[PDB]
């Protein structure tokens, strides 16, 4: 019964926002029939409530998000594992994780929420994982050169290793900050939605080195005035 | 029905009496559908309004639905018990009401009352009485 205030909202309200398909203004992207919009916050919010409504009954969404010239940090993992059995992802090795993306950032422009969602598995190829943190907003060459530190980064590949990983890299795609994502809660082709495991939060000092939330609006690359999250 | 549809095409049929006392359709040929070779911008006999039928089911559901979803967006706001009754009941009887235009009679009955709205007197003998206006393959 629920999800009609969609398309009420976006025949009526958001049919003015029209965008080019091929201009770089859009920020919301839907893959179903090809449609890009460069919405303002208000209706960007306004739809990121619906679609966490929507993902509360269900139901399967397609949306994308392109990160602009300010968003966050959103990486694909494309872990391909050696056998089909769950290497559940300890709280050790997510603290291993960000300890090592945040070592990997320091040594760049500084002045954070951590979430963390994994395939349903029981699919060939395994699960891969989607870290996204969209506190700071650093979208610049400074990302490709983040992107090339972690393809050459070891230490990801024993912590990847010590899950029983059989691909330490090529999982993360080299054009991860140069292509579209999708929000949490859009699920692929003929393919189930992502869930989330665990959200933990922590901060960077410059000198010294979950249901209680609109989870869609805290997430969005776009949403700068989201209340769990801040833009740092 | 009848009136809305002439309502949105009052401009493309016209009915007239003919010697028999013989209600005639005649519809105006547009390009970009089917035809024969000759008529294009031109009336044409139609002994049977194929297409009134097949806009009547096809594009009658947009503002079918339309309304559909209007009153749907009324109910969606809060109000005393009008809102619990009244606006339920008017969807019931609707949504009931909404399958009768895929239906064959009632069809027949829209038409047949249709023919009334779509009269144009003085059309049959008017027609081709020009003597400067000749009819060809191009208009």
């Amino acid at each position: 019964a629920e999800v009609q205030a969609l398309e009420t909202l976006l025949t009526r309200e958001l049919s003015v926002f029209l965008t080019e398909p091929g201009s770089k203004k859009t920020n919301i992207i839907n893959r179903i029939t090809g449609k890009t919009y460069a919405l303002p916050s208000t209706e960007l919010l306004r739809l990121y409530e619906h679609l966490e409504q929507c993902r509360k009954q269900g139901a399967l969404m397609y949306f994308l998000e392109r990160q602009g010239t300010y968003s966050g940090l959103m990486l694909d993992y494309d872990l391909k594992l050696n056998t089909n059995a769950v290497p559940p992802l300890e709280p050790p090795a997510l603290s291993r994780l960000c300890h090592r993306i945040f070592v990997h950032i320091k040594n760049s422009s500084v002045l954070i929420h951590f979430f963390f969602t994994l395939k349903p598995e029981v699919v060939q190829g395994k699960y891969g994982f989607h870290v996204l943190i969209p506190g700071l907003k650093l979208a610049a060459s400074t990302k490709k050169s983040i992107i090339g530190s972690l393809q050459h980064d070891a230490t990801v590949q024993k912590i990847l290793h010590e899950q029983g990983v059989t691909n330490p890299e090529s999982c993360l795609d080299p054009h991860s900050a140069s292509v579209p994502s999708l929000l949490y809660g859009s699920s692929k082709l003929n393919h189930k939605p992502y869930q989330l495991k665990t959200g933990f939060e922590l901060v960077f000092d410059s000198s010294d080195p979950l249901e209680s939330y609109n989870l869609v609006s805290e997430l969005s690359l776009t949403n700068e005035q989201g209340s769990l999250v801040r833009p740092v | 029905i009848a009136k809305v549809i002439y309502a949105m095409m009052g401009n493309k049929f016209v009915v007239d009496v003919d010697s028999n006392g013989k209600y005639v359709w005649f519809e105006f040929v547009l390009p970009g559908q089917p035809m024969n070779q000759g008529e294009i911008w031109k009336w044409r006999k139609e002994v049977n309004p194929d297409e009134l039928h097949i806009y009547i089911s096809e594009n009658f559901s947009r503002v079918m639905d339309r309304i559909t979803e209007h009153i749907k967006y009324h109910l969606s706001q809060p109000h005393e018990s009008n809102i619990l009754n009244y606006y339920k009941k008017l969807l019931k009887a609707f949504e009931r009401s909404k399958s009768k235009i895929f239906n064959d009679s009632f069809k027949k009955g829209v038409i047949r009352q249709a023919e009334f709205l779509f009269r144009q007197r003085s059309f049959i003998q008017t027609l081709d009485t020009n003597p400067h206006l000749l009819g060809v393959g191009n208009g």
